[PDB]
RNA sequence: GCUGGAGAUACGCUUUGACUCGGGGAUGUCCGAAUGGGGAAACCCACCUCGUAAGAGGUAUCCGCAAGGAUGGGAACUCAGGGAACUGAAACAUCUCAGUACCUGAAGGAGAAGAAAGAGAAUUCGAUUCCGUUAGUAGCGGCGAGCGAACCCGGAUCAGCCCA
RNA sequence: CUCAGAAGGUGAGAGUCCUGUAGGCGAACGAGCCUGAGUAGGUCGUUGUUCGUGAAACGAUGACUGAAUCCGCGCGGACCACCGCGCAAGGCUAAAUACUCCCAGUGACCGAUAGCGCAUAGUACCGUGAGGGAAAGGUGAAAAGAACCCCGGGAGGGGAGUGAAAGAGAACCUGAAACCGUGGACUUACAAGCAGUCAUGGCACCUUAUGCGUGUUAUGGCGUGCCUAUUGAAGCAUGAGCCGGCGACUUAGACCUGACGUGCGAGCUUAAGUUGAAAAACGGAGGCGGAGCGAAAGCGAGUCCGAAUAG
């Protein structure tokens, strides 16, 4: 339901679902996204069983001390940890329909204020970043807003020097997180609305 | 949008029971009452006279058909219901079993459905609406 | 133990060269490079000075004295100069000493 | 992630130790004994907040029938006769203070003695 | 995992639709013949009361 | 520039390119599988040949005619011979822990296994291995505690070659 | 400026001061008629496989025995016939698999009682031995590491000087608490005490602070530590010298069963893996609704008992 930019034009239309971003739909997609990448790298040696320490220190009875039996246990300084973190997974399969629904609500929430559609190419001389900065300045991308960019030609991204600017993705790299993370979204107008099926 | 203004749907998330941790709730004993309730847990379907101890009458095998009530079959509006292996039915328990149509409701219309077997009266209600059914031969 | 210099043990100047401090006290001051210490990253120059009272050991000096001596710095005196100020510099070309590269900034050699 | 006790225990502990102030001996300088002292101090606090009102009732009563007997009456008698006289409904606090202003308490005694003959 | 206890299999339980637990009728099941005709005839119910939860967890899928 | 950590003074080396880095050679006492002989590891005693001596080289057993090969070592992994109990069964013999622990042997960068006298009930498949799944199904069981497949199907990888 | 905003360093935080895979180049010469007999088969003792002697096939064997060969031989879970699948008694065989002494990168891992036992040591120390086995970090930006002077044999200190700072001085960041002391306010030598609490007077001070308190104190009232365990705890029942730090309801699995929430909804979802990773997509093998009754055949809105009537 939104228009275009420089390389050409379009007057583009497509249906946008009502965003549940602040709702659990977008919030769920973001949480699944961050959790999916987790490294599970918590290995404490904590279990009494790998602390490297001995046998049976002294007398079960009649020494006048406290009772203990080995030196490898959570009550002992130096021993293991009860219930220490172990390496593990964190990843799970969020339902697919919620994936696509989230990403669509993402795009949508940006169309409600400030999304932009790069029309079948920008003019950037060679690959020089300075001309990207000129191009974006002439498309109203100040120096201010953090912005995300999606495209496919190598060169236009090869002005991908984030300077409080230019977080960069190709096609299919899109994700609810990376767009929701930025203010304006400079979506690549082409496959930006090549309708599925 | 506001990544700080993402809000989980109220409900959904609920906090874990942190057990030990104070006479502000669930103190010394951790919801366990002073008992022969102690770490290394042991049992779930057992007392000692057992009483799931009644006697048994035993067959080993079984085999059964995929079910196709004709009621959905008849309101279909597209008649001559010979299923390609994929479509509509058997999604649960599809390719491992055989089909058998049965005399759940009716709507009356012509239709030639070719299930692997069928109830005697689905022939009654299918042939009565001028409708063949090809049991495999 | 903390490890030494991380500058790939590479000094950016010879013991011959003139140089200027560009930071701290002595900024703008200039001198010859009386001692280069790459692996520890330290630079002797006639700029910084310090009054070292060596403790009297009677080693020809029963009662000790206070010497005036220059105390070394590191990669904070700026490299060579030419338009009268410090400069970034670039590898150059061959000369009549054609086995050598020289240096330059927005200019000539050193 | 680890999450050791760090700052938290020392701060609760200092809160108790500062409640301690002029507590004799370890009661004010060792944490555990300060905490435990404050348990029993809770007991004393709440109950005394109740009791003080029994206390001042008792004191006003003492003074009131002291004054009542200065004139040949007594608390039972003076309080009842005042009650019989178009219910005065002065508090027992207030009747004391009029036992600091004798000329009035006197007339209250004559008035109670009236509504009683 | 969570295996079902095979002792409950052909043993007098079965799962009625609507989630109720089956059982068989036991007393004088075998080795008794001064029992009355109806008594020998009395087996075959399986409606069974406040045990059901445990009988259910005896059989996950109704084997 | 260097002159090891070392934070130390003195002697110095380096445009003939030191130092540091990448690569090869050469030197490498004595002990250790140790192996000339012995031995309480690093030591004590010899014999044969070459040599002016000083010094150099040889001297264990087991396969081989011979070239040549083997002794020993190696975190965990692999195969193999041998092989527990605590423990569960609310006691305990069968059963379980469990072919786990441990010992021993053999080897490599992996090993094992492998090319249907098969799987299996479609006259289907087409070496082996590993993953998913079937499935806690089929079964095994003081039919107790409990133990528990495979075929089909989806993937990783995919070769078959030589003998009597 | 930017194909280079990764990162470290530099007197506090540097895109442009230094070191820098963004990109680019790079070596002498160095890595990469036959077809298996003491066999198959068998009996005795045993065992693997879901295989506990069970109707127990089959493989594997320790003792004894012991055949056929293409109208031939093994197998299909006692066994027989038919039907069907194979060719033993000879060998070799990459890759998909496992592991981490070693190396690199990374981390909703640790950061000096944590993290390996070790900020390095299998040391010190303990044991004849096998074996066991510690704690321990921090000047400053830069040694400019305190010449000189004073008391002292020294140790230690006070000055001077360096330094932003010595409120960093080598017993060298912060520097809590228990514990020991000095000085000051208010106080105590007729007094019975879980040590507090309420009340009031006295004295003292006024930086969240002059009705306001804050600190202390005299006298009055009241008042049986904590926890655990228990019918019942001040208990002459357990535990504890004190403080600091360590210290206990977790993790897992396509497991199960509930509640809440979300996406689809008569339908709902993938796993192993493949391709891309500054991010995800693909992948219907399979799993769950969908029909029940029965011991099972099986029949099916019906199904079981039973000779049709009862449940
Ligand atoms: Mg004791
Ligand atoms: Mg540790
Ligand atoms: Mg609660
Ligand atoms: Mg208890
Ligand atoms: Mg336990
Ligand atoms: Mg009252
Ligand atoms: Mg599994
Ligand atoms: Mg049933
Ligand atoms: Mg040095
Ligand atoms: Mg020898
Ligand atoms: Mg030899
Ligand atoms: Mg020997
Ligand atoms: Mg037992
Ligand atoms: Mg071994
Ligand atoms: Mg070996
Ligand atoms: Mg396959
Ligand atoms: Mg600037
Ligand atoms: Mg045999
Ligand atoms: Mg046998
Ligand atoms: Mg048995
Ligand atoms: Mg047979
Ligand atoms: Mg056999
Ligand atoms: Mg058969
Ligand atoms: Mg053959
Ligand atoms: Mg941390
Ligand atoms: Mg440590
Ligand atoms: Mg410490
Ligand atoms: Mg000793
Ligand atoms: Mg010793
Ligand atoms: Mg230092
Ligand atoms: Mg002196
Ligand atoms: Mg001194
Ligand atoms: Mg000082
Ligand atoms: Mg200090
Ligand atoms: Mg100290
Ligand atoms: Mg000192
Ligand atoms: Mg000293
Ligand atoms: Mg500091
Ligand atoms: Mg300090
Ligand atoms: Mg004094
Ligand atoms: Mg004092
Ligand atoms: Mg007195
Ligand atoms: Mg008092
Ligand atoms: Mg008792
Ligand atoms: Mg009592
Ligand atoms: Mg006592
Ligand atoms: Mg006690
Ligand atoms: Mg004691
Ligand atoms: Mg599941």
């Amino acid at each position: 339901a939104q228009i275009n930019v420089i390389g050409q034009n379009g007057g583009r239309t497509i249906e946008l679902p009502l965003p549940e971003v602040n709702s659990g739909v977008l919030h769920e997609v973001v949480t699944w996204q961050l959790a999916s990448r987790r490294r599970g790298t918590a290995s404490t040696r904590t279990r009494a069983q790998v602390s490297k320490t001995g046998r049976k220190m002294y007398g079960q009875k009649g020494t006048g001390n406290a009772r203990h039996g080995d030196r490898s246990v959570p009550t002992f300084v130096g021993g293991g940890v009860a219930f220490g973190p172990k390496p593990r997974s964190y990843d799970y399969t969020l339902p697919r329909q919620v994936r696509q629904l989230g990403l669509a609500m993402a795009i949508a929430s940006r169309q409600e204020g400030g999304k932009l559609v790069a029309v079948d190419g920008f003019d950037i001389a060679d690959a020089k970043t300075k001309n990207f900065i000129s191009w974006a300045k002439q498309n109203g991308l100040d120096g201010t807003e953090k912005v995300l960019l999606v495209t496919d030609d190598e060169n236009t991204r090869r002005a991908a020097r984030n300077v409080s600017w230019v977080s960069v993705l190709p096609v299919a790299g899109v994700n609810v997180y990376d767009i929701l993370r930025h203010d304006r979204l400079v979506i690549d107008a082409a496959a930006l609305e090549i309708v599925e099926e | 949008m506001k990544l700080h203004d993402l809000k989980p749907t109220p409900g959904s998330r609920k906090d874990r029971k942190r057990v030990g941790r104070g006479p502000g709730g669930t103190d010394k004993t951790a919801g366990r009452g002073h008992k022969g309730q102690k770490s290394r847990s042991g049992a779930g379907k057992g007392a000692f006279f057992e009483g799931g101890r009644s006697r048994l009458i035993a067959r080993l095998p079984k085999r059964g058909f995929n079910n196709v009530g004709t009621t959905y079959e008849v309101v279909k509006l597209s008649q001559l219901q010979d299923l390609e292996d994929t479509t509509f039915d058997r999604d649960t328990l599809e390719a491992y079993r055989l089909v058998r149509r049965k005399n759940r409701p009716v709507k009356l219309l012509a239709s030639g459905e070719i299930s692997r077997a069928v109830t005697v009266h689905v022939d009654a209600a299918s042939a009565a609406a001028i409708k063949a059914v090809e049991a495999a031969g | 133990p903390s490890a030494g210099s991380h500058h790939n043990d590479k000094l950016h100047f010879k013991k011959g060269d003139t140089v200027i401090v560009l930071s701290g006290k002595h900024k703008g001051q200039t001198g010859k490079v009386l001692l280069a210490l790459p692996r520890d990253q330290k630079v002797v120059v006639e700029g910084v000075n310090v009054i070292t009272k060596n403790v009297k050991p009677s080693m020809t000096n029963p009662q000790g004295g206070q010497e005036q001596r220059e105390l070394a710095l590191h990669a904070s005196k700026v490299a060579l100069v030419d338009p009268e100020t410090g400069k970034a510099t670039r590898v150059r070309k061959q000369i009549v000493d054609g086995k050598k590269v020289r240096v330059a900034v927005a200019s000539g050699k050193t | 992630p680890r999450a050791k006790t760090g700052i938290v225990r020392r701060r609760r502990h200092k809160k108790v130790l500062k409640r301690a102030k002029g507590f004799w001996g370890s009661r004010s300088k060792q944490y555990r004994n300060a905490f435990q002292t404050l348990l029993n101090a809770a007991t004393y606090e709440y109950r005394d907040r109740r009791n003080k009102k029994r206390d001042f009732r008792r004191l006003w009563i003492q003074r009131i029938n002291a004054g009542a007997r200065l004139h040949g009456m007594n608390y039972s008698t003076f309080i009842n006769g005042l009650k019989r006289a178009n219910i005065d409904l002065n508090r027992k606090v207030l009747a004391d203070i009029a036992a600091r202003e004798p000329e009035a308490f006197k007339a209250l005694v004559d008035a109670s003695r009236n509504a009683r003959q | 995992p969570k295996m079902k206890t095979h002792k409950m299999a052909k043993r007098r339980i079965k799962i009625t639709g609507t989630g109720k637990v089956m059982a068989f009728k036991s007393g004088k099941r075998h080795q008794n013949t001064g029992k009355s005709g109806d008594e020998i005839r009395g087996k075959g119910k399986g409606f069974v009361l406040a045990k059901a939860e445990w009988a259910r967890m005896k059989l996950m899928l109704p084997r």
